């Protein structure tokens, strides 16, 4: 099996548009996800709130939908609760609270796209293991 | 006993002449065994792209005793 | 000396750097094939088709994780000969089917025979009593019980230990979870023999070294010994008084002391072997029935023995699906035993 | 009966310790 | 002193594959998935 | 002399059937207290709320245990590392509930066994011996400190110290494997090498010397009668032993120097057991065995399991079941 | 080759350095060259840390042990432990590195070129191990040095910018210590504190005023003791108690270092004042306390009444009482109730954790720090996979606390062995039987038999 262009093709936006990532963006996404996110989201779960995971199906039912690049990029700028009712920048890292989440300070727009790309690609490779937690180790 | 001491042998110029060639030739031969991919086919070990087909969800486990050879062959054909 | 046999015997027993002997015709090729089989498999051979596992340096494993893994359960107790009906002389297929496992196990078994014959043969030529060979029966009983008897009692070789560091650890944990092997009194005598042996080793070496006579001027005392000297290099008298006053009892007879050093770990390993023969048949020391009846009837009764069985049931449920792939275990999340939160 | 048996075997071992120590075969330097 | 002895064969049955294997494993360090 | 100088002379006397000594003066009472408490608790103590969740675990024979299941149970997790002597409790009833006997036993025992080690130095000085037997004993002693004191300290609680019983010890091993992957820790591996090697060289040394006893006895009488206590001549022939072993392997793989041979016998298990102790004492601070979970990945990014991953699956079983009512939050952090 | 063989010195190669026992000049060499390795490591390791260092990631995510030490002294950091300037880190590394060439020079010179013995050449620098007066005098010199070393800490703290204060009101910050603790009832009080839980002996010191006052006391005590030892010779009760030999003085020092190693292990494991969690990561207790705080926050946000929520065992799921009644976090972390930390103390009232404050006063920064500390618990593998032992690879983390505790437990342990080895060897050599038992004067042969 291979990490092919099909595996790397993911929804760009809510309207059905896709984007094909390069192998380099994928690797970048994995690296930056480790650098800034995996301490709480290793494996697609959330250590500090296990009710919410990074599974594609979960992301799709967030408000606004987070199952696409644009949704994830926006999350990383201005994170909300799952119903979109509340802005949680003060306790979740984002570009908006780079003062208090210092690893966010040198993430470029392109970095945010790469991480979003990682989050959307991993479950296409790992299946239910992504966001599955220890049951699936 | 009898044999020349190792001490003698491995400090002798003639030893180093012979082995400054044989040691590196074997090492390089070892390297090529892997770099050519020859190791994978002799032993039947999968390369990183040959463990699973592109959409396969299960392991090619042998489940037959007397036609396991043929199963591996089948399992190998669809990759 | 006379005929060809006696000439060959002459040659076999020559006093060289590595003694050969008659036992060498058995020993050397089987030890060498067992070892080179191990190095070959751990270096280049997969376990994908037998276990769904990577197991070689070629695939990315390291020293702690490579193995020559057992054949697939579907192979039963097949000898798995290169030229057998499974591989049919195909070397690549053979490797893929687990052929190196039985290769290493059987050559290792004949090599071990050879080593012990080498111990009888050398002792006979040097004119000593063959106690070393006799002591080596303990390693033999362990290898034979664990690598042969055990899997022969079970469904197939798949359940033997695979030849690897991490693979052997898995074997340990399987024995805890499935057989509750720590509870077994034959394993306990094994532990006593191994830890008592190690204690006897430390304590004897330290006692000799600390009741040495001053037979030299050097502050390093190793040079103040002569292999051919008549006298004891240390004082048994002082050693005896020291232990008597420290511990309450001491050896007084050096022949006893040494015999005891043979006896303890040898007897230990023999006892563990007997328990493992038991486990070949699932004849475990798994439970204490009286504890189970009390615990079934009294939900406030708890002991370390009940606590460890909950651990075992965790081990079985959680490891079986990947550890026994031929069973196709699917255990939906809701059935898995788990305590609160974890 | 079960506790008694365990304690009895244990007590026999402790007594055996005391005799092995204080009423041992004395070591003789001859 | 002879050259080709038992000791000599014993040494080389071991040392020869060893170096061959060490080059093979060295090459493996550069394999990527 | 004066009353004190007589006392000193007695304490340090080389002539007492059991040496007393200054270390002995601390060792005797502490070990007696530990022994007595241990025996009484093992037979008769009520159930102990080890995990501080009001779930008392029965350790004693009278409360339904046998020799194998029985234990003196660690003190309550609600205590942690607090010092819990008998006078800190409102009553003995409470003391027993909370596992006070465990702290009393292990504290007097550790002090006593430390003095036991000092005493070994002491007697060897009184007897004109070289002094290092005590150093060999530091290896088991360090191991005892590892499971009864250091581990509790690292983890914040005596409820995680090794239980003083047979099945208890196994419980400790199993939870330890789940939490630290001790098997994959190289200090534990050195420990195994240490005890397996110790057994081996024991069987070896025993057998080499025995095989070499000089003919001194009749075909009927025990060969042990061939050796007399205190005799000056060595009772076996070390040259014959070396002749055998040097040929079994090769000449230089064998010892002809009894002194360096006995040194190796001391050093091998002692150093390996030091590493064992240090394994436990460093996993006390959560520096754990090698983790190769999901280390092999395929070309796509599928995880290819190894034997490390099957180990992980077994560890997970232990993890999720252990202390099944004690965790409320998702991570077990001590 | 004056006694550089076993025949001349009677010490084998592997005991080679024992050949130096009465070669003061060569031995000074050994000692100066050695301090050079120490100072060398400090400087090069610092530079390596600085080269690898990304200022925006926590130190504790970067495998740093030395930069955290520099920062705690107040260099290079500002509010919350934010790195404002790496140049002090740089200065510290360079100056150690340069200095080590000087020590290395001196060391190599005395070891290899200068006079092997110093007694012929100089009586001030020469010494005999058995000269009880010279020995106390050298000791006395080093006590004065050590004292000044302690006073440099004080100087930094009071007159040269202060120290990083994790407890600083309003948040952690560098702060000048103007009112250090001088009352001997407080300073010496710490020494008489129990080492058990909720007490922690000196490991408990929880403010910089005590830390500064303690070093004022120690600097004075050490200078005073140094003067004392230069001016005096040992009293006769001391003369009769000790072995007076190079090997024995080593053994005493080995014992004191083992002890200090052990203390250091507990200091870094439990203490978050002189090892600020901002730099070193959270303590084990702290991280465990952070998890219960994290879920208390989460669940109460969801509507849970955290005070009356009964857990499966009957104890409160989130809150419960310590054995002395104080309100504390529940679940396993009950053991950690003695933990105190600046993100947590705002919620603590006179009775322990305050339910009024928990319901109303939890600030976002507290949620943030607890989430951070929960997820940087000091657990990880030897190959630096962060997490529990069953965690998958992804996070490259082992806390600086685990590295510092484990390394120093190992070191303290082997030093204890070293102490037993040398103490026992020194005793035997002083009495004359370190080489074995005299076959013709075997002590046991002259004693009455035991039975
Ligand atoms: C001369 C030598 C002669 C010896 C004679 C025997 C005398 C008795 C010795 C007592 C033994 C100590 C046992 C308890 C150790 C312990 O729980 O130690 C822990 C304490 C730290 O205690 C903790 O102290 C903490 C202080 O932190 C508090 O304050 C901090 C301030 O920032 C933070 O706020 C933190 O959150 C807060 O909780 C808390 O009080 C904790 O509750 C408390 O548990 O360390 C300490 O006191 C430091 C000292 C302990 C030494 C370490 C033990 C190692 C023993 C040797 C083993 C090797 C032997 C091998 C033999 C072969
Ligand atoms: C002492 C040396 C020794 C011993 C005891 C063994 C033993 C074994 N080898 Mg190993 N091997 C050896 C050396 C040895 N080998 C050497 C030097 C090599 C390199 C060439 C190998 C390479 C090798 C491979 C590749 C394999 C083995 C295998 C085996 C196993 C099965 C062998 C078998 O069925 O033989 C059957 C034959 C005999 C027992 C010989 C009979 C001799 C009698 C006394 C005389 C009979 C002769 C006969 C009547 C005349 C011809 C018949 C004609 C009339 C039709 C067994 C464990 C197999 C295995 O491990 O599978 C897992 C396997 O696949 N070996
Ligand atoms: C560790 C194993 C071991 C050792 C060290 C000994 C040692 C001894 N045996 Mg004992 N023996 C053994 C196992 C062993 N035996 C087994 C399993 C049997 C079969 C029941 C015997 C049957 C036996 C008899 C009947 C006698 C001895 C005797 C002896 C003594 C002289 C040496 C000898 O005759 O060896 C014999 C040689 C061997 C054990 C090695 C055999 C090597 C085989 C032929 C290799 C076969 C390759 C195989 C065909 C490959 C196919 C594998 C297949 C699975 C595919 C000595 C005490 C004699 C005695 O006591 O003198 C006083 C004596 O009379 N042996
Ligand atoms: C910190 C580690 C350390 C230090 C500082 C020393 C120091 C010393 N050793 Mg010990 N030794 C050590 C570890 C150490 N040793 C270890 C690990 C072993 C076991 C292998 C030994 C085994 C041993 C033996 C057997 C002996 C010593 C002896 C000595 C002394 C004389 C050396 C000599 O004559 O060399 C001659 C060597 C040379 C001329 C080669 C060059 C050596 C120089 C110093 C290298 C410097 C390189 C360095 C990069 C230069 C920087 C320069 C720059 C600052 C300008 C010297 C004081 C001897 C003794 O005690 O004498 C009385 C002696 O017989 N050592
Ligand atoms: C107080 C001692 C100490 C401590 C706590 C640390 C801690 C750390 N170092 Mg520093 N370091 C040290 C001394 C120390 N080091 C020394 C002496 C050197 C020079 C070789 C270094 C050079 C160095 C480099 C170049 C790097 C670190 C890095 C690190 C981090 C990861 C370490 C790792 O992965 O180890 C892996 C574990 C081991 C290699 C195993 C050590 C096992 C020893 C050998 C066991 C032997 C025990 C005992 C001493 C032997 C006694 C024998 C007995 C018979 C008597 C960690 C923060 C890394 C980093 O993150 O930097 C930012 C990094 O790249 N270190
Ligand atoms: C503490 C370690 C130490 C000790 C006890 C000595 C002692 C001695 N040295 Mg060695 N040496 C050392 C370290 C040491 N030295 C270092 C680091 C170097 C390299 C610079 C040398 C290089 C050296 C040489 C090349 C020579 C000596 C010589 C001497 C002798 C005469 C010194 C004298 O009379 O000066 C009296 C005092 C002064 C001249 C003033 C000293 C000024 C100092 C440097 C400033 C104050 C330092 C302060 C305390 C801070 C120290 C730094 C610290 C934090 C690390 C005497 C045996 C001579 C010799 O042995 O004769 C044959 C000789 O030729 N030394
Ligand atoms: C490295 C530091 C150091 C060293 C190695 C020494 C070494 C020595 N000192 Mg000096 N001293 C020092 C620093 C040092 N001193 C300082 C800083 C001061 C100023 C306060 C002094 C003031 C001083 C005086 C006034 C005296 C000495 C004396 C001595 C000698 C014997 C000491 C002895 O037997 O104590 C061992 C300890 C005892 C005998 C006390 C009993 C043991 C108790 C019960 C141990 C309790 C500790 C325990 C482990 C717990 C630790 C924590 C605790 C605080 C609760 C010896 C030469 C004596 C002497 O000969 O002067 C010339 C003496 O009278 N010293
Ligand atoms: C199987 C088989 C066979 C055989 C083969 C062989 C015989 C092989 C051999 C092989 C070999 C013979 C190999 C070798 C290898 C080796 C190696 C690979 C090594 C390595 C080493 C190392 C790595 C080292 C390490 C170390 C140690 C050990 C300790 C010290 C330190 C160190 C770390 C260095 C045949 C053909 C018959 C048939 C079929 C099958
Ligand atoms: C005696 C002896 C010994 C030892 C010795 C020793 C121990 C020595 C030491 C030595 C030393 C201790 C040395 C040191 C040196 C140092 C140096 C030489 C340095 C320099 C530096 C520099 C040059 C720097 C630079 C820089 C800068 C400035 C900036 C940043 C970057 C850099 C880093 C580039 C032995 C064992 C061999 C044995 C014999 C005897
Ligand atoms: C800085 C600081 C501080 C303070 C500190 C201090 C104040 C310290 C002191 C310390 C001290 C003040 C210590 C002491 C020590 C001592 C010792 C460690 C001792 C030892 C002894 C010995 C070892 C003895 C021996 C002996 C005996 C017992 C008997 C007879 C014989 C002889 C003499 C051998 C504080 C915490 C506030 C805060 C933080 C910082
Ligand atoms: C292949 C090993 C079997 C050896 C046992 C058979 C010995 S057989 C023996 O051999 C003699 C020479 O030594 C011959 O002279 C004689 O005719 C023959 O009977
Ligand atoms: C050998 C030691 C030489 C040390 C040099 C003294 C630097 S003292 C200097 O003082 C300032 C306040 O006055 C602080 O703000 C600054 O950080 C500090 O470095
Ligand atoms: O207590 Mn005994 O065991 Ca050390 O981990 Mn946490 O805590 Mn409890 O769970 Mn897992
Ligand atoms: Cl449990
Ligand atoms: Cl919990
Ligand atoms: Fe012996």
């Amino acid at each position: 099996a291979e990490l092919t262009p099909e595996v790397l093709t993911v929804p760009l936006n809510s309207e059905g548009k896709t984007i094909t990532l390069t192998e380099k963006q994928y690797l970048e996404g994995k690296r930056l996800f480790q650098y800034a996110c995996a301490s709480c989201h290793v494996g697609g779960i959330t250590k500090t709130n296990p009710s919410l995971d990074l599974r594609t199906e979960t992301l799709a039912l967030a408000t606004p939908p987070r199952d696409n690049i644009e949704g994830l990029v926006d999350y990383m700028k201005n994170p909300t609760t799952y119903d979109g009712e509340q802005e949680i920048a003060e306790v979740h890292p984002s570009l908006r609270s780079a003062d208090i989440f210092p690893k966010m300070r040198n993430l470029t727009e392109k970095d945010l796209v790469a991480i979003a790309g990682h989050i959307l690609v991993e479950p296409k490779i790992l299946g239910d293991k992504w966001g599955g937690g220890k049951v699936y180790y | 006993t009898g044999e020349r001491p190792f001490s003698d042998i491995i400090t002798s110029v003639r030893y180093w002449v012979i082995h400054s060639i044989t040691i590196p030739a074997l090492f390089i031969a070892g390297w090529l065994f892997v770099s050519t991919g020859l190791a994978y086919d002799v032993f039947g070990t999968p390369r990183p792209d040959s463990y699973y087909a592109q959409e396969q969800r299960s392991i090619p486990l042998v489940t037959d005793r007397f036609e396991a050879k043929q199963q591996v062959e089948t399992f190998l054909e669809q990759l | 000396e006379r005929g060809w046999f006696d000439i060959l015997d002459d040659w076999l027993k020559r006093d060289r750097f590595v003694f050969v002997g008659w036992s060498g015709i058995l020993l050397f090729p089987c030890a060498y094939l067992a070892l080179g089989g191990w190095l070959t498999g751990t270096t280049f051979v997969t376990s994908w088709y037998t276990h769904g596992l990577a197991s070689s340096y070629l695939e990315g494993c390291n020293f702690l994780t490579v193995a020559v893994s057992t054949p697939a359960n579907s192979m039963g107790h097949s000898l798995l000969l290169l030229w057998g009906p499974e591989a049919q002389g195909d070397f690549t297929r053979w490797c893929q089917l687990g052929g190196l496992w039985t290769f290493i196990a059987l050559h290792g078994a004949f090599g071990l025979i050879g080593f012990m014959l080498r111990q009888f043969e050398i002792a006979r030529l040097v004119g000593v009593r063959p106690y070393n060979a006799i002591a080596f029966s303990a390693p033999i009983a362990v290898f034979v019980s664990v690598f042969l008897i055990y899997p022969l009692g079970q469904s197939s070789w798949f359940f033997a230990p695979s030849f690897g560091v991490a693979a052997i650890f898995r074997f340990l944990l399987f024995f805890q979870g499935f057989h509750n092997w720590t509870l077994n009194p034959f394993h306990m005598m094994g532990v006593a023999g191994v830890l008592g042996g190690a204690l006897l080793c430390a304590i004897h070496g330290a006692t000799v070294e600390n009741t040495l006579f001053q037979d030299g001027e050097g502050a390093s005392t190793f040079r103040a010994f002569n292999p051919t000297q008549a006298e004891e290099t240390y004082s048994m008298v002082t050693a005896n008084r020291f232990w008597s006053q420290i511990f309450g009892i001491a050896f007084s007879n050096k022949r006893w002391l040494h015999f005891f050093m043979l006896f303890v770990p040898v007897t230990g390993l023999w006892m563990s072997a007997i328990g493992v023969v038991g486990l070949a048949l699932n004849l475990r020391s798994y439970d204490f029935i009286s504890q189970e009846i009390r615990a079934a009837e009294d939900p406030e009764f708890e002991t370390f023995y009940t606590k460890n069985l909950l651990l075992n049931e965790g081990i079985r449920a959680w490891m079986a699906p990947q550890d026994q792939p031929h069973e196709n275990f699917v255990f939906p999340e809701e059935v898995l035993p788990r305590g609160n939160a974890l | 009966m079960e506790t008694i048996t365990y304690v009895f075997i244990f007590a026999c071992i402790i007594a055996l310790f005391f005799f092995a120590i204080f009423f041992r075969e004395p070591p003789r330097i001859t | 002193y002879p050259i080709f002895t038992v000791r000599w064969v014993a040494v080389h049955t071991l040392a020869v594959p060893t170096i061959f294997f060490l080059g093979a494993i060295a090459a493996m360090q550069f394999i990527q998935r | 002399a004066n009353l004190w100088e007589r006392f000193c002379n007695w304490v340090t006397s080389t002539d007492n059937r059991l040496y007393v000594g200054w270390f002995g003066v601390i060792m005797i009472p502490t070990l007696l207290a530990a022994t007595i408490c241990f025996v009484i608790a093992f037979i008769a103590a009520p159930p102990v709320d080890i995990d501080g969740i009001r779930e008392p675990v029965s350790g004693s024979l009278l409360y339904g245990n046998n020799i194998i299941t029985g234990a003196v149970v660690p003190s309550s997790n609600a205590i942690g590392l607090h010092f819990y002597p008998i006078w800190e409790a409102a009553s003995l009833d409470e003391w027993l509930y909370n596992g006070g006997p465990y702290q009393l036993i292990i504290f007097h025992f550790l002090l006593g066994a430390s003095c036991y080690m000092g005493r070994q130095w002491e007697l060897s000085y009184r007897l004109g011996m070289r002094p290092w037997i005590c150093v060999a004993y530091s290896a088991p002693l360090a191991s005892a400190f590892a499971v009864f004191l250091i581990y509790p300290i690292g983890q914040g609680s005596f409820s995680d110290g090794m239980p003083l019983g047979i099945s208890g010890t196994f419980n400790f091993m199993i939870v330890f494997q789940a939490e630290h992957n001790i098997l994959m820790h190289p200090f534990h591996q050195l420990g195994v090498a240490g005890v397996f090697g110790g057994a081996l060289f024991c069987a070896m040394h025993g057998s080499l010397v025995t095989s070499s006893l000089i003919r001194e006895t009749t075909e009927t009488e025990s060969a042990n009668y061939g050796y007399k206590f205190g005799q000056e001549e060595e009772t076996y022939n070390i040259v014959a032993a070396h002749g055998y072993f040097g040929r079994l392997i090769f000449q230089y793989a064998s010892f002809n120097n009894s002194r360096s041979l006995h040194f190796f016998l001391a050093a091998w298990p002692v150093v390996g057991v030091w590493f064992t102790a240090l394994g436990i004492s460093t996993m006390a601070f959560n520096l754990n065995g090698f983790n190769f979970n999901h280390s092999v990945i395929d070309a796509k990014g599928n995880v290819i399991n190894t034997w490390a991953d099957i180990i992980n699956r077994a560890n997970l079983g232990m993890e999720v079941m252990h202390e099944r009512n004690a965790h409320n939050f998702p991570l077990d952090l001590a | 080759a004056t006694n550089r063989d076993q025949e001349s010195s009677g010490f084998a190669w592997w005991a080679g350095n024992a050949r130096l026992i009465n070669l003061s000049g060569k031995l000074l060499g050994a000692h100066v060259a050695h301090a050079g390795l120490i100072v060398f490591w400090a400087g090069a390791m610092t530079l390596f840390e600085l080269a690898h260092f990304i200022p925006e990631k926590p130190m504790y995510e970067q495998g740093l042990i030395l930069i955290p030490h520099i920062a705690t002294l107040g260099w290079g950091v500002g509010p919350g432990g934010e790195v404002v300037d790496t140049f002090p880190f740089f200065v510290v590394g360079v100056v150690h590195l340069i200095s080590s060439a000087v020590l290395g020079f001196g060391g190599v010179y005395h070891a290899i070129r200068g006079p092997e013995t110093l007694e012929e050449y100089s009586s001030f620098f020469g010494y005999d191990w058995k000269d009880k007066n010279k020995m106390t005098t050298i000791l006395g010199f080093h006590l004065i040095v050590l004292g000044i070393g302690a006073l440099l800490l004080v100087a930094k703290a009071m007159f040269f910018g202060g120290l990083y204060d994790t407890w600083a009101p309003g948040g952690g910050d560098v702060r000048v210590i103007t009112n250090p603790t001088l009352d001997p009832r407080v300073i010496f009080g710490y020494l008489l504190k129990s080492p058990f839980g909720g007490e922690g002996w000196i490991v408990s010191v929880n403010n910089l005023e005590d830390v500064v006052g303690g070093h004022i006391w120690i600097g004075l005590i050490c200078i005073a003791g140094g003067i004392w030892h230069i001016l005096t010779t040992p009293f006769g009760w001391a003369r009769r108690a000790f072995i007076w030999s190079g090997e024995a003085y080593l053994s005493y020092s080995l014992g004191a270092l083992s002890m200090m190693g052990f203390i250091a292990t507990c200091f870094v494991w439990f203490n978050n004042t002189v090892y600020p969690s901002e730099f070193y990561g959270p303590t084990g207790p702290e991280a465990s306390q952070a998890q219960a705080m994290t879920f208390l926050i989460r669940d109460q946000k969801l509507g849970a009444n955290v005070g009356s929520a009964q857990g499966p065992t009957g104890l409160g799921k989130y809150l419960m009482r310590s054995p002395t009644g104080e309100i504390i976090f529940g679940g396993e972390t009950m053991r950690f109730w003695d933990f105190r930390g600046p993100w947590l103390e705002p919620l603590r009232g006179p009775n322990g954790l305050d339910l009024n404050k928990i319901k109303n006063d939890i600030q976002p920064w507290q949620e943030r720090r607890a989430a951070e500390y929960m997820t940087h618990a000091p657990l990880g593998s030897l190959n630096s996979v962060g997490g529990v032992a069953t965690e998958i690879n992804s996070v490259n983390f082992v806390s600086p606390r685990s590295w510092l505790a484990t390394s120093h437990f190992v070191l303290a342990f082997f030093f204890l062995v070293g102490h037993l080895w040398h103490a026992g060897r020194a005793r035997a050599a002083a009495a004359g039987f370190e080489k074995g038992i005299d076959r013709e004067s075997e002590p046991v042969l002259s004693m009455p038999s035991l039975d």
